[PDB]
């Protein structure tokens, strides 16, 4: 017998102050018990598991569905936290062409993986004796259980330590874990590929791993975690958008759910309405009747996932480019490519929830969540291509507050294209008239009173119903913007207002800025000045307001 | 050589925090990088039973290509268990110069308690997750952790003995892997003696606080004012007030009596002059009652001016500022807002090293995206101190211009 070389266990503890699992055995049929003794007398003869007296103390329900079924849930409980290494499986869009790729599923994977000895104890299982006249058939186990918290991580690491060693002395090769399959691949001649997939194999053979010894079941295309892996490209798993009479709230998520996972590789997917009817419902019952709107962006979506679309692999000898386009709503669409027509992957991003916005923003904003997925998954930050002129972005970052980057980019003249939409003056405006403007309102009644007086002598008042002081302040600006020339100075001692404005939003939800915005586009020039309330500053009249 | 029992606080586990992305260079960087320390017994390979992690990433400092090791021990340190203290240099601020020494090499010649290691846990990651992640613990005391100046702080007397014996007049100053070593003397003499203890501590950044100084509040000096003068005086007279008690503007705003066009010149009348002049004399006193406490944190302000220009200011009670200051300095920044905020960072945690001897907590004009995705590719310390974003601009912006 040539000298299988032992896998090094992993020591494992239990939680701190927390003891093994001790559940009351299930009382099983006399089949389903003797389906599990023959079932747990194969594995001892494997070496699975091992016959244990009645000094151990902890026990855990087994099952018989015949196949055993240990559950584990409690000892999960009770056991210490693992470094689990699977989170975020890798893109099909990172991934390197290869001319030959192979797939080796390792057959008992955990079942070959030992177990620590100081921890075996604690996944103890009993089997029921036939009409209970003789004590259970007592059982620990050996290697790792299948079901147990620590099986995944434990398997992966020990996986990888063998796999270490052919890895270094074979870079011509790339070798990738997931679950018991491995994915070979290389660019080497097909004799040559599957000589090192011989010797991958004989390599784990050396520490008593058995590979398939047929052909491979697996071949491309593979389907795998709802991608298709083709030799030359990748897509989705098809994407069929039914026909419904009626929508209810499971088929409009289970809808939002097929166009997300679709919206990576078919350009140009919408989700603002059909997620829009989900707000605040948390009724997956409930019967929603669809918006014309979310109607024609179901047309838009099913006009779009009419034919396949497919990505390709990553070329890292290429540049790498990702475009972005506005498509309204706050909505945003990107491709990233390396060739034209060719893309990698696409996506959407959607504004984040605020009360004010503007274009420039939510631009940035797609700017950073596309350069962290990209270096995610190639590990570089792309090239951009935005629909926004070089002037218009230095005019924004160098008189913006706050500090704000993009990295390299050119823009693409492909509408809408993203503009500032009005620009306040930094000195006041010789010759403009000067509006000082105010607004009060009355905390219990809600009437309030809004207006402004001039340099020139020009006045107004209104009166209001329903209102507060932040909406008399902003109303006062806003009559000073409808009732004034092209250009025009404008004062207030609303710290509430300057600071909406001062944010520079194309967007709001109260329609009293969405207005104060359309009069702010007409003018010419616009010089916003701030002066402390109730400091007897003449013009700033607070008792004209007050009436 | 021989580990000293180190542990964490009552209740609190080790720190768990996610390892973020990075590029492929910082990656390949830190293979070699770690290789390198693991045929040198610094680090080891863990296994799965560890479930700690903290942040690793990649940078290169001032005047090297080589690529440094930077790892975020912000949420270790902050459930490592305090260790005691010595009272911070208050001579180390008035002295004329001071100069930055990284003595980060030293801490690996020491081992690490046993059982603390694996809270010392990080992860090289991986490009698109394809491999898993090379795991690592530390052996050694590592940089960046708070208890490695605490530890070596017995033999880093030892090693400065004879200099300080030598030299009274210099004063010595230790903060996480840096060395603050302050004096009187010329450019000249003080890169020589820098030159003397680092030869001293190879057989075992000029920085001048003297021409730092607090700022005051100036008010303008005119001939003739406009409507909006007077408004903007006003205005920051109104905002001194909360800083300064005896501020009174009536006599001033009396001038604003009347609905005038913002540019119109108005004459000062004498009460009005008067009333200006008062209040120039009483800011050019100092603030009524502004201390330090040691027991609560340092707060920091910075406000992004244009033209590459910043002012911050350091407090821990509102309007009660410890220090205030004016970053300006251009350094292959003028086209990067964020490279230019991130110098600024390190600047003024650099002051409030030399000052207290203590990291202040940021409050930064920037949304938490941007700086969080761009601030790692600009920073050059070793230290990382803790922040917030402020996403409502401030009036007082220009009252600091
Ligand atoms: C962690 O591994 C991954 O997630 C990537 C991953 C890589 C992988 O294959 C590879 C193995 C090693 C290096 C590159 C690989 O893909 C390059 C791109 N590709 C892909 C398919 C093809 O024919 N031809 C190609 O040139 C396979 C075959 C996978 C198969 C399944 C399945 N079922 C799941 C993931 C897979």
């Amino acid at each position: 017998m040539v000298p299988i070389s032992p896998i090094e266990t992993v020591p494992v503890k239990l939680k701190p102050g927390m003891d093994g699992p001790k559940v009351k055995q299930w009382p099983l049929t006399e089949e389903k018990i003797k389906a599990l003794v023959e079932i747990c007398t194969e594995m001892e003869k494997e070496g699975k598991i091992s016959k244990i007296g009645p000094e151990n103390p902890y026990n855990t329900p087994v099952f018989a569905i015949w196949r055993k079924l240990v559950d584990f849930r409690e000892l999960n409980k009770r056991t210490q936290d693992f470094w689990e290494v699977q989170l975020g499986i890798p893109h099909p869009a990172g991934l390197k062409k290869k001319k030959s790729v192979t797939v080796l599923d390792v057959g008992d994977a955990y079942f070959s993986v030992p177990l620590d000895e100081d921890f075996r104890k604690y996944t103890a299982f009993t089997i029921p004796s036939i009409n209970n006249e003789t004590p259970g058939i007592r059982y620990q186990y050996n290697v790792l259980p299948q079901g147990w918290k620590g099986s995944p991580a434990i398997f992966q690491s020990s996986m990888t330590k063998i796999l270490e060693p052919f890895a270094a002395q074979n870079p011509d090769i790339v070798i990738c874990q997931y679950m018991d399959d491995l994915y070979v691949g290389s660019d080497l001649e097909i004799g040559q590929h599957r000589t090192k997939i011989e010797e991958l194999r004989q390599h784990l053979l050396r520490w008593g791993l058995t590979t398939p010894d047929k052909k491979h079941q697996k071949e491309p295309p593979f389907l795998w975690m709802g991608y298709e892996l083709h030799p030359d490209k990748w897509t989705v798993q098809p994407i069929v958008l039914p026909e419904k009479d009626s929508w209810t709230v499971n088929d409009i998520q289970k809808l939002v759910g097929k166009l997300n996972w679709a919206s990576q590789i078919y350009p140009g997917i919408k989700v603002r309405q059909l997620s829009k009817l989900l707000r605040g419902t948390k009724a997956l019952t409930e019967v929603i009747p669809l918006t014309e709107e979310a109607e024609l962006e179901l047309a838009e979506n099913r006009e779009i996932l009419k034919e396949p679309v497919h990505g390709v692999y990553y070329d890292p000898s290429k540049d790498l480019i990702a475009e972005i386009q506005k498509q309204g709503q706050g909505q945003w669409t990107y491709q990233i490519y390396q060739e034209p027509f060719k893309n990698l992957k696409t996506g959407k991003y959607a504004r984040m929830r605020g009360a004010h916005t503007n274009d420039v923003k939510q631009l940035t904003e797609a700017v950073q969540k596309i350069t962290t997925e990209s270096i995610v998954i190639w590990g570089k930050t792309p090239k951009f291509k935005l629909p926004i002129q070089k002037e218009t972005w230095e005019t924004w970052w160098t008189e913006y507050w706050q500090a704000t980057w993009i990295p390299e980019w050119e823009f693409v003249n492909t509408p809408p294209l993203v503009k500032l939409w009005y620009q306040l003056e930094k000195e006041p405006i010789v010759g403009a008239e000067t509006f000082y403007v105010d607004g009060a309102a009355n905390r219990e009644t809600k009437l309030g009173k809004a207006g402004y007086v001039t340099n020139k002598g020009r006045q107004k008042v209104v009166p209001l119903t329903n209102t507060t002081n932040q909406k008399t302040e902003l109303q006062a600006i806003y009559l000073a913007l409808q009732d004034s020339g092209l250009e025009v100075n404008i004062v207030t001692d609303s710290q509430y207002a300057l600071g909406i404005i001062q944010a520079q939003p194309d967007k709001s939800e109260s329609e009293l800025v969405n207005q104060i915005i359309e009069q702010l586009i007409k003018k010419e020039k616009v010089y916003l000045a701030w002066v402390p309330a109730h400091k007897g500053i003449g013009g700033n009249e607070q008792v004209d307001k007050l009436v | 050589i021989e580990t000293v029992p180190v542990k964490l606080k009552p209740g609190m586990d080790g720190p768990k925090v996610k390892q973020w992305p990075l590029t492929e260079e910082k990656i390949k960087a830190l293979v070699e990088i770690c290789t390198e320390m693991e045929k040198e017994g610094k680090i080891s390979k863990i296994g799965p039973e560890n479930p700690y992690n903290t942040p690793v990433f990649a940078i290169k400092k001032k005047d090297s290509t080589k690529w440094r090791k930077l790892v975020d021990f912000r949420e270790l340190n902050k459930r490592t268990q305090d260790f005691w203290g010595i009272p911070h240099p208050a001579g180390l601020k008035k002295k004329k110069s001071v100069t930055v020494l990284d003595v980060g090499d030293a801490y690996f010649s020491v081992p690490l308690d046993e059982d603390f290691r694996k809270y010392t846990a990080f992860t090289i990651p991986s490009i698109n997750n394809e491999t898993p992640g090379i795991r690592y613990q530390y052996n050694v005391l590592p940089q960046g952790w708070k208890g490695s100046p605490a530890i070596f702080q017995s033999s880093m007397t030892k090693i400065l003995e004879p200099f300080k014996k030598q030299n009274p007049d210099i004063v010595i100053y230790q903060y996480m892997d840096d060395l603050y070593v302050g004096s009187d003397l010329e450019i000249g003499q003080h890169r020589t003696k820098i030159e003397e203890l680092r030869q001293h501590l190879l057989r075992w950044y000029e920085l001048h606080p003297d021409k730092w100084t607090v700022q005051p509040i100036v008010l303008p000096e005119k001939d003739s004012w406009t409507v909006n003068d007077i408004q903007k005086l006003v205005g920051k007279l109104n905002w001194a007030s909360q800083i300064y008690p005896g501020i009174k503007v009536r006599q001033l705003s009396k001038l604003l009596r009347g609905t005038k066009a913002l540019t119109e010149v108005i004459p000062l009348t004498e009460e009005a002059e008067l009333e200006l002049a008062e209040n120039r004399e009483i800011l050019k006193e100092p603030v009524h009652g502004v201390y330090y406490d040691p027991s609560k944190d340092l707060i920091a302000e910075i406000q992004k001016q244009g033209q590459g220009q910043w002012t911050y200011q350091i407090y821990q009670e509102p309007f009660k500022n410890l220090k205030t200051g004016k970053y300006a300095r251009m350094r292959g920044a003028h086209t990067n807002d964020v490279k230019q905020l991130t110098e600024a960072v390190q600047k003024i945690t650099t002051e409030s090293i030399v000052i207290w001897g203590k990291t202040p907590k940021f409050k930064l004009p920037i949304q938490k995206e941007t700086w969080e995705t761009w601030w790692t590719e600009y920073w050059q310390a070793t230290w990382i101190p803790e922040w917030e974003f402020v996403n409502t601009p401030p009036l007082v912006k220009l009252w600091y211009q």
